[PDB]
Formats: structure tokens, C-alpha cells, sequence
């Protein structure tokens, strides 16, 4: 089954690359928030903190703008089915080459 | 002596209560365990009182 | 003390192929049921590769002072135990803190030092009369030593003396690597019965010691053991004998791999992203 | 740096167009004016029969001008060409797909609809 | 054009020839059939 | 951490209140789908209909699943 | 902060292009409805063809 | 730090999974593996009539 294998493996993949996201510095000196607060001072380490949170936001609204795109995407073929059971399952529809 | 690639505890070394003398410059005798290092040399030689 | 040996006539290095050798743990984690990728330096596969030869029947001894480049692969297919150890540097001229890894009858002897190292270091072996067993007693490895702050010892390897002219029954592979002036052991010992022409079996390597140093490294050099019976007149200039025996040097190259690990927990593939078309799919897509 | 048959005003040295990219200069040693292309164009794509059914492979080349056909997708170097036409399983692009048949190996030719 | 800075255009799998061709493949069955050979075999 | 959230706090309340609404979203779906009648209808214990086999479809007791055979054949072929 | 400035363009355009894509999409589904009705057969619903 | 079943090969001290995430690490006490499981998960909701 192709359409039922796509709608999982794109968030099982999704998922895998928000993890993902927080192994990278995103040009700062460290990955995990905790190493710089251990080893450097927090009025010093605050613009890698700072960097670390736009990083990490960026990647959070791409993750939520992908999701909304195919939650719409969802909305779409969620509606092509409803109206595919209302017609061709509940009655006999007379619409050629739809059910 | 050369200290290498070894582990060793200072307590062992202190409560022996049988050296007459013993003095350590540099770091505080009682948190030099903790404190970690490089390398350890140790000379033995004898001396008169 | 260290002796020169005589001109002769030798045998030409050959080349041969690697068949998936030269895969190792690249750290000390735990993964089960997950294609990982990582960078490090491995043996590339399927490489026209440089072979030595240690077998007697004539008279092939060749042990270059081949540069030790980032990380080197070292197999060999040892019957006899002729081999013994290996030793490392940069001139060898006492200036340096050269390594010697060498495995005595008794014990694992680790020093690096600064050893007056002579032209061809070797270990010889005495066949006594009275007694019916191989003994080694011409330890001639380096002249003197000054100095050094690091040896070690492990537990007692037990290995056999007698060499022989039959087939070869075991394989050890060995990597040395050195990162950030760390040296780095990987071996494993796996049951063979061949000759020549290394199997495309597959077959992980642990480690064994992990060596503290930080020292500079940029050749090396093997050791190799003879015998000395009574069909051989006893000197070290043109009657000698050396069993059968093959080593193979590899060079190892920073490739990306995609290592398989089961749900034991051990390398099973090493599918490769720079060597092959088709191979370069599969680790693009992790799978 | 191929021969532009557009002459200059003389007074100017470079060259832009609509995408406001320099792409002829004029040459100071012979007032010739030469025309400027990138040369690294597109990826490269691997057509693999599957699992359990092959092993070589096909590499792709995407907008690249070059056994080895020249397709209008670019170049295609691993699969031979054959002038028949079956129906394709694997797509390429511009009309023309690959697949694995008859010993048998990778061919390539144009779909049929 | 717009190809200059990595910004490739991928072409089409289906070339004009072959849209064309369905166009008159499916004009060609609407007329010789009507609606059969959409619902089945072609029916003169 | 936290202190320097409260600048991007309405950041992530629309990211929260985005991923709420798509959860929802996703929930209204199998309602407008699958729950088209509001009375559940039993299968009449006679299989005889004519001569068509309705087995494959229908849920058969041989099962604690309720699912069909071709259900079952279904949710094991996906992962 | 020029790699931060073209990553963000470059996220933009494709947003933009999903977009466009998810309304194209739209298109042509209901093209390719409208070619199976109202081409291939009669269509009854009024005002749709 | 739940008991695990899953055996440890005697040259490794960590461990990940899929996701990439350390979930298992070897207790150095009498070579325990032990599971690792965040205790804190998802959030709270209110039921209002
Ligand atoms: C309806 O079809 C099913 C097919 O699944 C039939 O069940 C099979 O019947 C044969 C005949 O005895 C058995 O050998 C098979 O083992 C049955 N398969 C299963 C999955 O049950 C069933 O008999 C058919 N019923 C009618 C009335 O035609
Ligand atoms: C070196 O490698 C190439 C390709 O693997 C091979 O064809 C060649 O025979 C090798 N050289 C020798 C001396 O075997
Ligand atoms: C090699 O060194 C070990 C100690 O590490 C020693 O027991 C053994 O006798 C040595 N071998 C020879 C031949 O001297
Ligand atoms: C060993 O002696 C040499 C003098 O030849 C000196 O350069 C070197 O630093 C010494 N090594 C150590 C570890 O002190
Ligand atoms: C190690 O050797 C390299 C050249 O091989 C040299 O540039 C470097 O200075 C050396 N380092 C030490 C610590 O000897
Ligand atoms: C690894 O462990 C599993 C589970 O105990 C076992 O089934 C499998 O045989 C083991 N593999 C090896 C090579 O021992
Ligand atoms: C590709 O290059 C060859 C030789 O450089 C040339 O003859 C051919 O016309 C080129 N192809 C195209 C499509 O320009
Ligand atoms: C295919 O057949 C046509 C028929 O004329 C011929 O022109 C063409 O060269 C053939 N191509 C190949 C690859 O044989």
C-alpha cells in the first residue's frame, strides 16, 4: 500500500529529523544547552544560548509549517473520501469513472 | 619515580601516623585528592635530621 | 646490539585485493537494530593492496620502514606464532619516543621509548639439543635506552615456538590508528583454513588496550621471528629459516560507512557511500 | 568562453541580463566580447533495478552534456539504448524511461502510451 | 534564463508530443464510442 | 532557558495552538468519514443472499478482533 | 548572517512553492474529475460542465 | 532505571536506540544494564462541564 505508507513514513521521518535538529550547534561552540552553562559563564554564554533558541525555533516552525501543510493535505483526501463513501457506499452514485 | 597510567588515593598515604614531618606548598593538603593532574614525579633520596 | 645481514637474492612484493576487511567499532556505545553513519577512517573495499612474504622455500625476509600515514590496517593469516610484535617512530635514532609493542613468550611487553633502534631488528629463536623445544634466545631488538615514562604489561599471552611448513589455521587483522596523539588497538582473532585469496566473510573488530600517550608517529615497522635448527649453520648472514607466514599492510582513508548493527549488537555490513554507485544509494537512503 | 556574435557600446566592459547575471565581458586585449556559462549543472541520479532482481546499476547525469547515450534529460551512461518501446516502470523524464530486461541487462527507451 | 545559479529546471516526464497524443487518443475514443471504452472495452 | 523564552513566548503559542488545531483536525476526520449513520446495524445471523458470499467482509466471530479477514489481511500488510 | 539570510530565503520560496504546489494539486484533481465525467461520459450535475 | 534483558558487548559502556537517544547505560558497579526512561510525560488537561 503506497498512500497509507507515505502518511506515516513522512512523520515517522519528520519526527526523526526534529531529534536530529538538536544534535547541531547551528554555529555555536556546543550542541546541549548544558556543556556551555558547565564550562562558561551565563553573562558571557548568552549569545550562544540566544543562537541555540533561534536554531531551535527555526526548525520547530518548519516542522509545524510541513505538518499544517499536510494536515491540509489530510483535510483534502479526508473530504474526497467522505464524499466517496456518501456517493458510491451509502447509494449508487451516477457520476462515470468516480467510484 | 614516575606516576602513570595509575590510580591512587592520598588517604591511604596520611593515615599511617608515623611520618615525624610532612609539609605540601601549592594546594591545600586536604582537597588534593580531588584535584586531577597530568603527571606525578617522585624522588627518594636520604637526609640528615 | 644488532647485527647486518648480506646481500641475497629476494622475491618482489606482490599486490593483492581486500573482500570487506578492515571494519572496526568506531566508539564505545551500545546500537541495536539501527543503520548509523559515521567519519572515520576505515580500509577502503575492494583496493589493490601491498603483500609480504615470510616463507622460506628461496630465502624471503623483506621488512620495510613503511610511513605509518593516518591510521594503517595490519592482517595476518599466522599458523606458527612466527610473528612477534611491531615497533614504530619517526627516525629511530634515539631522538624520538619510539614504541615497541612486543608479545615475549611469558608476557605483552608495551614500552615507548627512545631505543637505539639498529637497521633490521629481530627476534631469534635457538633449537637446543637436549631439550626438544623452541627457545627464543637472540633478543637483538634495540642496542640501549636512555629514557621513557610509559610500559605496560596486561595479562600473560601464551603462544607456540615451533614453526612449520603446513597450512595456515588462524587470522588476526590489527588496526593502529592514532587521534589526537591517542593510540588506538583493534584485533580479533578468527578461525580460517586458507591459504591466500582472504574470504569476503564478514567480521567486526573490538578493542583491546586504548593507550594514553600523545606522542608524534609517522613510521612504522614490523618484526619477524626465524628459527635457528640444526639443518641451518647458526649465523645471521645467509642460512636461516622463517616458517610460512603473510602480513598485509593497508592504508586507511577517511570514507563515511554505514555500519548494520543487529539486535545482539554487533557489525554485520560496512556498505560504503564513495566506492560504489549502488552502494552510495543504499547509505543515502539508510537503508 | 564561447564566441557572442552581440556587440558592445564603446565605452562599456561588462555585461548583465535579465536575471542580472555577468555573463559577457568584454575582452581588453583584443576588444573581443565573450560570452560567460556556469559549467556544473544539476546532480546525478542512480537507476537500480531492485532488490532481489539485480545488481548493476545506472548513473544519471542530469544537465550535463556528455554504454553511453545522450538523452534529453541529460546523460545516461550504464544502460544501453534500444529503438523498440515497451511500457516503462522506471521514469526518467522528457518521454524517455529505463528498465531491466533481455543475458538481460539495464536498456533504455522511449515509453510507450 | 534562470539556470545560472543552481537554480536547475527539471523537465518534464511527459513531453507535449505525448499529451497531444493522449488528447487525440481520448478525442478518437469520444467520438467513434461516446462513453463505452471509458467504462470498458470500446464500443463502435 | 526559560528566561529568555518569555521574548518568543507568543511564538509558541501559536505553534501550540497550531499543532492543537491540527490534532483536532486530524480527530473531526474519521467523523465525517465513518460515522456517516447514527444507528449501528446488526449483520442478520442468515448468510443466505442469493448465492453471495459476504464472509471476506463481514466480521466473523472465530476472532475476539471485530475486524474482517480482509481488515486483518489489511492492518498486518501496513506497518 | 549571510548564511542565516539565504537559509531564510530559501525557506520562504519553499514555503511558497508547497503552496502553490498544494493549490495545484487542487487543480488538478479537479481536472482530472472533470475529465472523467464531463469528457469520459455524460455528467448530470448542472452547471459543473 | 529499569532492569534490562538485553546483554552488553564487554568493550561498551553506552548505549542509544533508534532515534539516536542514550537510553541504556552499563552501571559500572557489577556490570548492570540498566534502562534509561524519562519519568516526566506530556502535559495536564481539565474536563469542564
Ligand atoms: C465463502 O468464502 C470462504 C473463503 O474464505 C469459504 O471458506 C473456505 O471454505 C473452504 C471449503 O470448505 C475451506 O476449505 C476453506 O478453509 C475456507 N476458508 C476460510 C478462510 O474459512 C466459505 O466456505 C465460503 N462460503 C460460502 C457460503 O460460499
Ligand atoms: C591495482 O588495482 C587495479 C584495480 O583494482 C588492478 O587492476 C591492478 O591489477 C592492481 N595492481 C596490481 C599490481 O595488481
Ligand atoms: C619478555 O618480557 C617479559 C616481561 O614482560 C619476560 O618475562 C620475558 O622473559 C621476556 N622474554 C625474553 C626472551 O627475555
Ligand atoms: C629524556 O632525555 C632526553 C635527553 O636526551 C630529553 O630530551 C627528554 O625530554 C627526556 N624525556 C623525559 C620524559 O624527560
Ligand atoms: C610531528 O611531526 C610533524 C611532521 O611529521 C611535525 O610538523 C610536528 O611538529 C611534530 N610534532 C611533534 C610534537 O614532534
Ligand atoms: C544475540 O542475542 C540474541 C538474544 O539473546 C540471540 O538470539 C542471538 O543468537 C545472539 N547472537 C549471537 C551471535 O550470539
Ligand atoms: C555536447 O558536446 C559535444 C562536443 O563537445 C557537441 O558536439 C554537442 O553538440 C553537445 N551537445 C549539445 C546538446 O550541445
Ligand atoms: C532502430 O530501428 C530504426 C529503423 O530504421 C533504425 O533507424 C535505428 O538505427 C535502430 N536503432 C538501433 C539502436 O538499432
Amino acid at each position: 500500500l503506497g498512500k497509507l505508507q507515505d502518511v506515516v513514513n513522512q512523520n515517522a521521518q519528520a519526527l526523526n529529523t526534529l531529534v536530529k535538529q538538536l544534535s547541531s550547534n547551528f554555529g555555536a561552540i556546543s550542541s546541549v544547552l548544558n556543556d556551555i552553562l558547565s564550562r562558561l559563564d551565563p553573562p558571557e554564554a548568552e549569545v550562544q544560548i540566544d543562537r541555540l533558541i533561534t536554531g531551535r525555533l527555526q526548525s520547530l516552525q518548519t516542522y509545524v509549517t510541513q505538518q499544517l501543510i499536510r494536515a491540509a493535505e489530510i483535510r483534502a483526501s479526508a473530504n474526497l473520501a467522505a464524499t466517496k463513501m456518501s456517493e458510491c457506499v451509502l447509494g449508487q452514485s451516477k457520476r462515470v469513472d468516480f467510484c | 619515580k614516575r606516576i602513570s597510567n595509575c590510580v591512587a588515593d592520598y588517604s591511604v598515604l596520611y593515615n599511617s601516623a608515623s611520618f615525624s614531618t610532612f609539609k605540601c606548598y601549592g594546594v591545600s593538603p586536604t582537597k588534593l585528592n580531588d584535584l586531577c593532574f597530568t603527571n606525578v614525579y617522585a624522588d627518594s633520596f636520604v637526609i640528615r635530621g | 646490539q644488532c647485527v647486518n645481514l648480506t646481500t641475497r637474492t629476494q622475491l618482489p612484493p606482490a599486490y593483492t585485493n581486500s573482500f570487506t576487511r578492515g571494519v572496526y567499532y568506531p566508539d564505545k556505545v551500545f546500537r541495536s537494530s539501527v543503520l548509523h553513519s559515521t567519519q572515520d577512517l576505515f580500509l577502503p573495499f575492494f583496493s589493490n593492496v601491498t603483500w609480504f612474504h615470510a616463507i622460506h622455500v628461496t630465502k624471503r625476509f623483506d621488512n620495510p620502514v613503511l610511513p605509518f600515514n593516518d591510521g594503517v590496517y595490519f592482517a595476518s593469516t599466522e599458523k606458527s606464532n612466527i610473528i612477534r610484535g611491531w615497533i614504530f617512530g619517526t627516525t629511530l635514532d634515539s631522538k624520538t619516543q619510539s614504541l615497541l609493542i612486543v608479545n615475549n613468550a611469558t608476557n605483552v611487553v608495551i614500552k615507548v621509548c627512545e631505543f637505539q633502534f639498529c637497521n633490521d631488528p629481530f627476534l631469534g629463536v635457538y633449537y637446543h639439543k637436549n631439550n626438544k623445544s623452541w627457545m627464543e634466545s637472540e633478543f637483538r631488538v634495540y642496542s640501549s635506552a636512555n629514557n621513557c615514562t610509559f610500559e605496560y604489561v596486561s595479562q600473560p599471552f601464551l603462544m607456540d615456538l615451533e614453526g612449520k611448513q603446513g597450512n595456515f589455521k588462524n587470522l588476526r587483522e590489527f588496526v593502529f590508528k592514532n587521534i589526537d596523539g591517542y593510540f588506538k588497538i583493534y584485533s580479533k582473532h578468527t578461525p580460517i583454513n586458507l591459504v591466500r585469496d582472504l574470504p569476503q566473510g564478514f567480521s567486526a573488530l573490538e578493542p583491546l588496550v586504548d593507550l594514553p600517550i600523545g606522542i608524534n608517529i609517522t613510521r612504522f615497522q614490523t618484526l619477524l621471528a626465524l628459527h635457528r635448527s640444526y639443518l641451518t649453520p647458526g649465523d645471521s648472514s645467509s642460512g636461516w629459516t622463517a616458517g610460512a607466514a603473510a602480513y598485509y599492510v593497508g592504508y586507511l582513508q577517511p570514507r563515511t560507512f554505514l555500519l548494520k548493527y543487529n539486535e545482539n549488537g554487533t557489525i554485520t555490513d560496512a556498505v560504503d557511500c564513495a566506492l560504489d554507485p549502488l552502494s552510495e544509494t543504499k547509505c543515502t537512503l539508510k537503508s | 568562453l564561447t564566441e557572442s556574435n552581440k556587440k558592445f557600446l564603446p565605452f562599456q566592459q561588462f555585461g548583465r541580463d535579465i536575471a542580472d547575471t555577468t555573463d559577457a565581458v568584454r575582452d581588453p586585449q583584443t576588444l573581443e566580447i565573450l560570452d560567460i556559462t556556469p559549467c556544473s549543472f544539476g546532480g546525478v541520479s542512480v537507476i537500480t533495478p531492485g532488490t532481489n532482481t539485480s545488481n548493476q546499476v545506472a548513473v544519471l547525469y542530469q544537465d550535463v552534456n556528455c554504454n553511453v547515450f545522450q538523452t534529453r534529460a541529460g546523460c545516461l551512461i550504464g544502460a544501453e539504448h534500444v529503438n523498440n518501446s515497451y511500457e516503462c516502470d522506471i521514469p526518467i523524464g522528457a518521454g524517455i524511461c529505463a528498465s531491466y530486461q533481455t543475458s538481460q541487462s539495464i536498456i533504455a527507451y522511449t515509453m510507450s502510451l | 534564463a534562470q539556470k545560472f545559479n543552481g537554480l536547475t529546471v527539471l523537465p518534464p516526464l511527459l513531453t507535449d508530443e505525448m499529451i497531444a497524443q493522449y488528447t487525440s487518443a481520448l478525442l478518437a475514443g469520444t467520438i467513434t464510442s461516446g462513453w463505452t471504452f471509458g467504462a470498458g472495452p470500446a464500443l463502435q | 532557558c526559560s528566561n529568555l523564552l518569555l521574548q518568543y513566548g507568543s511564538f509558541c503559542t501559536q505553534l501550540n495552538r497550531a499543532l492543537t488545531g491540527i490534532a483536532v483536525e486530524q480527530d473531526k476526520n474519521t467523523q465525517e468519514v465513518f460515522a456517516q449513520v447514527k444507528q449501528i446495524y446488526k449483520t442478520p445471523p442468515i448468510k443466505d443472499f442469493g448465492g453471495f458470499n459476504f464472509s471476506q467482509i463481514l466480521p466473523d466471530p472465530s476472532k475476539p478482533s471485530k475486524r474482517s479477514p480482509i481488515e486483518d489481511l489489511l492492518f498486518n500488510k501496513v506497518t
